[PDB]
């Protein structure tokens, strides 16, 4: 006998997602599309969209397009249906759907149970750090050739879980130093970190074209992780 | 102009998809064929497309059973457009399924010259249909295969097979196609599956 | 060698949302913890959260933390983060890095080229049909006839259903092309008419029949139901 | 009361988790424990909790290496709490990884008594810390092993291994496990392989 098994109700804060599974049974998965279609409190129903998971292609009500994705694991015999960007007026129940009937597609013949998602503020492992880095200058501007010393002042004493980036322009950040003072690979040794305690300070011995870059601090004490908001090295 | 599409061929793997095929001609600069289905019995309207045999497939949901449906191929490249012919299916002629799977060969008991097949339908199958059935066989050594045909009713709960008129203590190799009744698509060839008859005539 | 590419660049409007790959190779992917950080265009840098691939934990940036959510695939390597509830202010580029110091975790050894998403006014059947259904209540009694009705905005031939839902339950298929009753349906239970306008009749109303009658056509995406017809014991 | 946690023992898979068993004791009413782990020389805090060999597990990030940690569990009852003894630990002590994975087990050419084999690393392998392996080997007849010991240095790329003073013309089964030099926990042995001398006695 065909059967479909949604996963348990759900509470989600306004501006999260929620993804709702719906495990199929008694009858081979890809051969069915399955639709999606939510009731919120009192009101009448409303389509999502469908999937069919012969080859994965969708069919999303336009109503949603930026937010539902609806998935397929043939592996599980499973349906997912993801709704993002939730407000309270997705409050409802959501129930998944097989199109069983050769003569009727795209009517709905067997239901799963339902999954209630609420959205309200009551919905919703981290270090529980609150570390501020602030660094000195903002920016300088400097010559080839130059020592240059740039700093770094945490919120609380964090030891030496200070790593240095920079980052040139158009590039990702390249992690130059990290607990306090030790060099990561590939990097020249004119730059040299020190400092512990709160206080912190990238050193640059000479000044070479590539150095022309913005240096960040992070600490890596514990999450959330924060950074510095950056030193921009400048040519004069 | 690019060439008039021709010798268009669909079928239907069951709740899988429908493939049409054409002959597209010589094709001389860059040509974009769209297949027009009209299905749902005049109702509905649905059209795949494709590039420089070629082929073309439609999916469930937009595929009902029974119909009668109309497939026309345009081809279009810088010189220009053309039709084909247009042509007419009926999708129940048309439906290919998987295989079926024997899972027992032996004999009833005390009765001779007589082995007994039964096994699964292919999981996927229209259960508002007729299946008929071809089961080949031939013995151990045998290399030509004989063949026997039967039908099988949609309501008919039953799917088993006396297959008489065979020797005494001999083993039978054996394998099952199947289609529905109206289908000129016949499924593979079953997995092959080996039994053996009693001692005797009585 | 350790790589991270991420996935290209999106356009997104306000209130959509956007998932952003990073495919690793050239290491084991489940040793690692991969983290995610962005640069909104000419701003410092902003940890988002991590994941670990060996067992599926995670770890948000409290400032982010509801919005936010990070997936990891083993089986391809792939870390995901998306972003939910897009605002202008989440324009930035996001970036994956993976965290490698044997003596030196929470830091950012590799790094990839980062993906831009940009959050702007600038960022399937194609059916539009109502379904309308008259009246939203009734009161009747056991053993009256009751007759429901339901319009299409434009002609949809025998494409209609109707469909049934006792309190607290699933909707159950009673009709579909307008007039095939479904499996397991009473035969008091009809359905009829075509183009714009459908009828449910039902002959002789029981106890078990008290409950909301809903139409839908079937005739192609997207799927509209009528607003209802609640059957209520007078 | 609870019984007082004892017989703790930890165990690093290397980049995968630290685990800590103990015995826990007298199972009388439901019982909380609670691991407390100062790591990173003193600088950082973790834990973990379990209930009814009771068993607690701790992830990277929050793993450096190398490291010398603390280990405290606590276990509580409706009568109270009770902590175990401190224990002291160096993680690299106890780091186990993965087998190594020989690829070839050849001569080299002309090379008499010998064989020579070269492995992989484990897929999870700490570049940062000096390996020490145990390298296993017998003929095809024997029923028992021989066993040789050798390091390579951290900054030392070349992984293989000029195994002496064997038979000439003989096949022989070879296995290969590793583990960094400070740590008492040695990989299972790799997949066996076998090789076979040249003929003779003369290096030519
Ligand atoms: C910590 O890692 C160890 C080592 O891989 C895990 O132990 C393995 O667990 C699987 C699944 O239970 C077993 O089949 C293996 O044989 C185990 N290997 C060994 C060497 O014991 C362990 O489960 C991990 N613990 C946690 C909580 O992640
Ligand atoms: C349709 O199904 C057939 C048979 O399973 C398969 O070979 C073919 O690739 C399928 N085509 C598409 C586009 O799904
Ligand atoms: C479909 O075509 C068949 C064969 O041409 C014909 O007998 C039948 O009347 C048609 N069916 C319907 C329902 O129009
Ligand atoms: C702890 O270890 C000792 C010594 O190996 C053993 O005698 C004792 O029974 C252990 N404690 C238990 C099993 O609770
Ligand atoms: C770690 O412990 C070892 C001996 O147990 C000691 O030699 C070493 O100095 C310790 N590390 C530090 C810096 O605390
Ligand atoms: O070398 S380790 O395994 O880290 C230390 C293990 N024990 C201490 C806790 O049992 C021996 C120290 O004398």
């Amino acid at each position: 006998q065909v059967q479909l098994v949604q996963s348990g109700a759900e509470v989600k804060k306004p501006g999260a997602s929620v993804k709702v599974s719906c495990k199929a049974s008694g009858y081979t998965f890809t051969g069915y599309i399955m639709n999606w279609v939510r009731q919120a409190p009192g009101q009448g129903l409303e389509w999502m969209g469908l999937i069919n998971p012969y080859n994965g292609g969708t069919d999303y009500n336009p109503q949603f397009q930026d937010r539902v994705t609806i998935t397929a694991d043939k592996s599980t015999s499973t349906a997912y249906m993801e709704l993002s960007s939730l407000r309270s007026e997705d409050t409802a129940v959501y129930y998944c759907a097989r199109d069983g009937y050769d003569d009727g597609p795209y009517t709905l013949e067997t239901w799963g149970q339902g999954t209630l998602v609420t959205v309200s503020s009551g919905g919703g492992g981290g270090g529980g750090s609150d570390i501020q880095m602030t660094q000195s200058p903002s920016s300088l501007s400097a010559s080839v050739g130059d020592r240059v010393t740039i700093t770094c002042q945490a919120s609380e004493d964090i030891y030496s879980f200070v790593a240095w980036y920079q980052q040139k322009p158009g590039k990702a950040p390249k992690l130059l130093i990290y607990n306090a003072q030790t060099e990561a690979q590939g990097v020249p040794s004119r730059f040299s970190g020190s400092g512990s305690g709160t206080d912190f300070t990238l050193t640059i011995s000479s000044l070479q074209p590539e150095d022309f870059a913005t240096y960040y601090c992070q600490h890596h004490y514990d999450s959330p992780l924060t950074f510095g908001g950056g030193t921009k090295v400048e040519i004069k | 102009l690019p060439a008039k599409p021709e010798n268009i061929s669909c079928v239907y793997y069951y709740r899988k998809n429908l493939t049409c095929t054409w002959s597209p001609g010589k094709e001389t600069s860059y040509t974009q064929y769209t297949v027009k289905r009209t299905y749902a019995f005049g109702e509905k309207h649905d059209n795949c497309t494709t590039n420089s045999r070629a082929s073309c497939s439609f999916f469930l949901p937009r595929i009902t059973i029974p119909d009668n449906y109309t497939i026309e191929v345009e081809a279009e490249n810088g010189d220009g457009v053309i039709k084909s012919h247009m042509t007419y299916w009926r999708l129940e002629n048309i439906a290919k399924t998987e295989p079926p799977k024997i899972f027992r060969v032996k004999p009833v008991l005390g009765i001779k010259r007589m082995i007994q097949i039964e096994w699964i339908k292919p999981e996927l199958a229209p259960v508002s249909s007729d299946l008929k059935y071809t089961l080949r066989f031939r013995t151990v050594n045998s290399t030509s295969w004989m063949e026997v045909n039967f039908a099988k009713n949609r309501k008919d709960k039953n799917q088993t097979y006396n297959l008489t008129g065979l020797q005494p203590f001999t083993e039978y190799v054996i394998a099952l196609r199947c289609a529905v009744k109206e289908s000129k698509f016949w499924s593979d060839w079953s997995q092959e599956k080996m039994g053996m008859t009693e001692e005797g005539t009585s």
